[PDB]
RNA sequence: GGUUGCGGCCAUAUCUAGCAGAAAGCACCGUUCCCCGUUCGAUCAACCGUAGUUAAGCUGCUAAGAGCAAUACCGAGUAGUGUAGUGGGAGACCAUACGCGAAACUAUUGUGCUGCAAUCU
RNA sequence: CCUAAGGGGGACUCAUGGAGAACAGAAAUCUCCAGUAGAACAAAAGGGUAAAAGUCCCCUUGAUUUUGAUUUUCAGUGUGAA
RNA sequence: GAGGUAAAGCGAAUGAUUAGAAGUCUUGGGGUUGAAAUGACCUUAACUUAUUCUCAAACUUUAAAUAUGUAAGAAGUCCUUG
């Protein structure tokens, strides 16, 4: 008999962290969401209402709605060959802002402000992000440092 | 024969409780209960009525919550009361009363919500709530939070309660807490609230008292007596309080007679100073020498 | 009753322990994993032999029985039971099972039987002995290979007996009174802790 | 007269035997013979 | 400072604990319980049964004992009262590690009060709890704490204040 | 800098055994008329701040302390693993190529930081 | 299966061990100390829970009314459940 | 961000498991003390302490590789005020 239930293979999933049982640090009760904020959803074993279904947890949405206690969130989930609008409404413990939001965010204001020095400079500026490039040429000195000599070594056993 | 019980793995193991919690000062289901805000209202925060007692003082503020910890808005302190006339009986339930009714009109002050919501100028004792002024701001909302102390009908928290609900703060509350409340027939007997609002039990002991036992009435009621102040005209020195507190309800902090600079430097002769790495690791080395 | 070794040669299945899921499972063959002078101090036996697995694979508890019966039999009879101290270094905790003892229906078999899982270099069984014991001992092991599957290494070990120190480290750490005898196997000095305890359990223990 | 009771503490709800009840557990109350 | 000989070291008695365990419940624990509220003068509290023993012939929730917390002058005169009837002779194994004693009389009729053939006489078991000053600090709501190792009550210094106060004798 | 009230993170904060603690605070501490709660004014309630004490709580310091935390020419580029071959081997398994890469262990260091308000030799 | 074993509030701390107290003993009741949960939470197992979600006490019927939205199984149909 | 598989661990919890050593038996027996004292001794077996060999699909503090969610702007950012 196969069994599918709600919360089936959920055991290490859901439980707390260790060292970590027990009751909820206020911070995440003081958190405020907008319309729009970016959430990461990670069930908390200890509060069971508004608890997100397995496979939320570890996503990542889009704040729809705001309500007392909970917050609905806007996932995209793979259904055969497309993606589905999913509405899940979550209690807070549940959720926490993205920190990639406060990364990128970040950018936009530092692109502004060294934008408008380089205009107030009459120069250009290149604000767009650049992978890593190969490094260039260099000279090595060897006052202190005359390369030592290694070999491979023959076979012994330790036991 | 039987297991020690305090192992390396009992401590490894072993989760802490949050460090309030351990130092039993935070009940943190009922912070939390009183904390939360609906999450619609986004950063308006929801002011709580702290009231604490100690051995000789009671504390009354209002303090919002934030991540980085808790913002007091104002505080009143009891031992602010000498200055508006109560010199004895800082935690008399009448103490807590005036307390209360200070800090109300000290937010109120802070506020800006003077004229407007005045509160209950002629202490009747009756059972009342700030009621709204139509086409006015709504009334400074505030939750008491007595934190780990038991809620009984009597008690002195539900002074500064009555003191802060009089003083014009809206603080949501019933009247089956306070003096005076009949739980066989559910009604407040305001007459013997009014009593306890003017120290009418602390002047019924003294005159009760000297009658009776006049050595011990002697020593309880050694202020009394060097102040020449009997059961009579008791009342008028919370009577005049309550003027006085609405009078100037502003705070003035004590003249402090030296600098925090001075207190640092006098404070920090008698603080024990860690052991250098180096100073323990000789000690160690003598203590092995001395073992030969 | 039993089945060809072959059956049951390859570590196929995952670990099947006994546990509260199967527990109508019978005993090992091996009970005895000590023999030998079990209770000789460290300092009497320098020397140790391993027999060393060259195969991941598993063991019968049968096999491990006859290769204990078989090396103690001959070090015994040919230098004597207290020359040295032998010690079966794997315990078969994996449980065989048999379907037969319809077709495959429901084919789901009941235990048989009990193996040790070992991998490449795993050591199988450890002597300790005497140096001027050593021919003899390893003429224990060699022949106890005999009764296993596969392919197993007889390697003299670098340290002394069954400590996890050289046979040169040890020495040092005894002339400077940093190990001290535990029965049959020894502690060694420790500089953390409580000093007064450290130093009163070591008195020998020449500080630096 | 009033009568107050002993209040429950323990959590067995279990209506059966305690722990740590075992027979020959005890020394000869007889030695002495 | 630090210092053994302070005032708020002094030892004293926290509680007297009166057990009277009657096996059975009706007649003879009501009656024990009039002796306990008669020696005492406070409404003593009936037990119930943990569990069920055949052996003992008590059944779980079953009414069995009584007992009566005393505490104050009323507990002194109530334990001297009984130490009469020890004649005021205790065991060195009558003092726990934590330092209480106790001790049990066999005759309720020795202490000293009317004897009445309807009661009968029941035994009665006495448990003094000795502690210092400050022992609110384990037993208050907000900031409870432990006692500090010397602030604690052992059985030594217990049996010599026992020898001290009542010139008894702790026989070893 | 100390202390209190309310906290944030939730042991670098816990635990064991010792020692010290000026000022204020906190605390223990005293009493039972009153509101109140108990078998018991022990807890809870109220009253006095008066009669006393730093003994305990609390705070700090000590310990080749237990635990915890962090770091690393520690172990170890090991174990494991993605990708590859008409590689080896009867097989079990293994090596090599291009990548990713632990845990234990070992050693060293540390042992709460901090927000708002009030207060203090 | 449950008028509480549902709902709210309050008070308390559990399993167990050690040391003590007439009969009383390995197991009756009382006391102190230790006690991160080694207990309990109707019923499988897993998760969760310590000034509680456990134990006891007080008051209750939100196990009510109206009809929408959403999650799981999913065709993004029904039913069940949330 | 999420994860609990590989690996690892077991002088870390749970469960399994080999060997000694040192202590306590006062809440184990046999023998030997006693004309009787439960008050010693020899022994095995128990526990306790610090160690020791080996393990887990339905164990675990730790914890990969591969695979997986989101973001990388004009429907954006900032200023003022309806």
């Amino acid at each position: 008999g196969k069994s599918r239930g709600y919360r089936s293979g959920t055991r290490y999933a859901f439980q707390r962290d260790f060292k970590k049982h027990g009751a909820i640090p206020l911070s995440t009760y003081l958190k405020v969401y907008k319309v729009g904020d970016i959430v990461d959803i990670k069930a908390n074993g200890s509060i069971q209402k508004g608890m997100p279904h397995k496979y939320y947890h570890g996503k990542t949405g889009i704040v729809y709605n705001v309500t007392k206690s909970s917050v609905g969130v806007i996932i995209n989930k793979v259904v055969g060959n497309r993606y589905i609008e999913k509405r899940v409404n979550l209690r807070v413990e549940h959720v926490k802002h993205s920190a990639c939001r406060q990364e990128f965010l970040n950018r936009v204001k530092s692109n502004a402000a060294k934008k408008r020095e380089a205009k107030a400079n009459g120069e250009t500026v290149y604000l767009k992000r650049q992978a890593a490039k190969p490094r260039g040429s260099r000279i090595i000195s060897t006052e202190g440092n005359i390369p030592q000599t290694l070999a491979p070594v023959a076979y012994e056993t330790f036991i | 024969m039987q297991k020690e019980f305090r192992t390396s793995a009992y401590h490894s193991r072993f989760q802490t409780p949050f460090r309030r919690r351990q130092e039993g000062k935070t009940d943190y289901y009922q912070r939390k209960r009183l904390v939360t805000q609906h999450k619609a209202k986004y950063n308006s925060p929801k002011y709580r009525l702290v009231v604490r007692f100690t051995n000789k003082d009671i504390i009354a503020q209002i303090v919002s919550a934030h991540i980085t910890g808790d913002v007091v808005f104002t505080a009143a302190y009891a031992h602010e009361l000498p200055r508006y006339g109560i010199k004895y009986g800082l935690t008399n339930w009448s103490a807590a009363y005036a307390v209360g009714l200070l800090v109300a009109r000290r937010a109120l002050q802070k506020l800006g919500l003077d004229e407007t919501y005045t509160g209950v100028e002629e202490v009747e004792g009756e059972f009342e709530l700030t009621e709204a002024v139509e086409d006015g701001p709504r009334p400074f909302k505030v939750f008491l939070d007595i934190g780990l102390q038991r809620t009984t009908t009597g008690a002195r928290v539900f002074g500064v309660l009555k003191g802060a609900s009089d003083g014009g703060l809206y603080v949501p509350h019933s009247p089956n807490r306070f003096p005076g409340w009949d739980i066989e027939a559910e009604e407040l007997d305001a007459e013997l609230l009014r009593k306890y609002i003017f120290g009418g039990h602390v002047a019924e002991y003294m005159e009760e008292l000297l009658d009776d036992d006049e050595e011990k009435y002697k020593s309880i009621f050694k202020n009394y007596i060097e102040e020449e102040i009997e059961s009579e005209d008791v009342e008028e020195i919370y009577a005049n309080a309550h003027e006085a507190i609405r009078a100037d309800p502003s705070f003035k902090p004590t003249e402090k007679k030296f600098t925090k600079e001075q207190y640092k430097a006098e404070s920090k002769k008698y603080r024990q100073q860690k052991l250098t790495r180096a100073e323990r690791q000789a000690k160690v080395a003598k203590k092995i020498a001395e073992f030969k | 009753a039993r089945r060809p070794a072959r059956c049951y040669r390859y570590c196929k299945n995952k670990p099947y322990p006994k546990s509260r899921y199967n527990r109508a499972v019978p005993d090992a063959k091996i009970r005895i994993y000590d023999l030998g002078r079990k209770k000789a101090t460290v300092d009497e036996f320098p020397l140790c032999i391993h027999l060393v697995s060259n195969e991941l694979e598993q063991l019968s508890s049968e096999a491990l029985e006859a290769a204990r019966i078989c090396a103690n039999k001959y070090i015994t009879k040919v230098s004597g039971r207290d020359s040295f101290h032998l010690r079966v270094r794997v315990h078969p905790f994996h449980v065989l099972r048999i379907n037969k003892m319809q077709g495959m229906r429901g084919a789901w078999g009941k235990p048989h039987g009990l193996a040790a899982r070992v991998s490449i270099g795993q050591i199988i069984m450890s002597a300790r002995t005497k140096d001027s014991n050593k021919d003899v001992v390893i003429e224990g092991l060699r022949r106890a290979r005999y009764k296993f599957p596969g392919q197993q290494k007889i390697i003299i070990s670098k340290k002394w007996g069954f400590t996890p120190l050289n046979r040169d480290e040890y020495i040092a750490k005894k002339t400077n009174g940093e190990v001290i005898d535990d029965g049959a196997y020894v502690k060694f000095l420790s500089r953390k802790g409580n000093l007064e305890a450290n130093l009163q359990q070591f008195p020998n223990y020449q500080y630096s | 007269p009033s009568a107050p009771s002993r209040e429950v503490v323990k959590k067995n709800t279990s209506s059966k035997k305690s722990d740590a009840a075992p027979a020959s557990a005890d020394p000869a109350k007889a030695k002495k013979k | 400072s630090d210092k053994s000989q302070n005032v708020m070291r002094e030892l004293r008695i926290e509680k007297l604990v009166l057990n009277i365990c009657v096996g059975e419940s009706g007649d003879r624990l009501t009656r024990a319980a009039k002796v306990l509220e008669q020696l005492s003068g406070q409404t003593p509290v009936q037990s119930k049964a943990r569990y069920t023993v055949r052996t003992f012939g008590i059944r779980r929730n079953e009414k069995i004992a009584v007992h009566v917390t005393v505490r104050g002058p009323k507990a002194e005169e109530i334990l001297e009262r009984g130490l009469k009837v020890k004649e005021y002779q205790l065991r060195s194994k009558n003092f726990s590690a934590t330092g209480n004693f106790g001790f049990g009389i066999d005759e309720h009729i020795d202490l000293g009060i009317k004897y009445d053939p309807s009661i009968g006489i029941y035994g009665m078991d006495f448990y003094v709890v000795m502690g210092r000053a400050g022992a609110r600090v384990t037993r208050r709501k907000r900031a409870r704490s432990t006692i500090g190792n010397s602030h604690k009550t052992n059985k030594e210094d217990t049996i010599q204040w026992f020898k001290t106060r009542y010139d008894a004798e702790v026989l070893d």
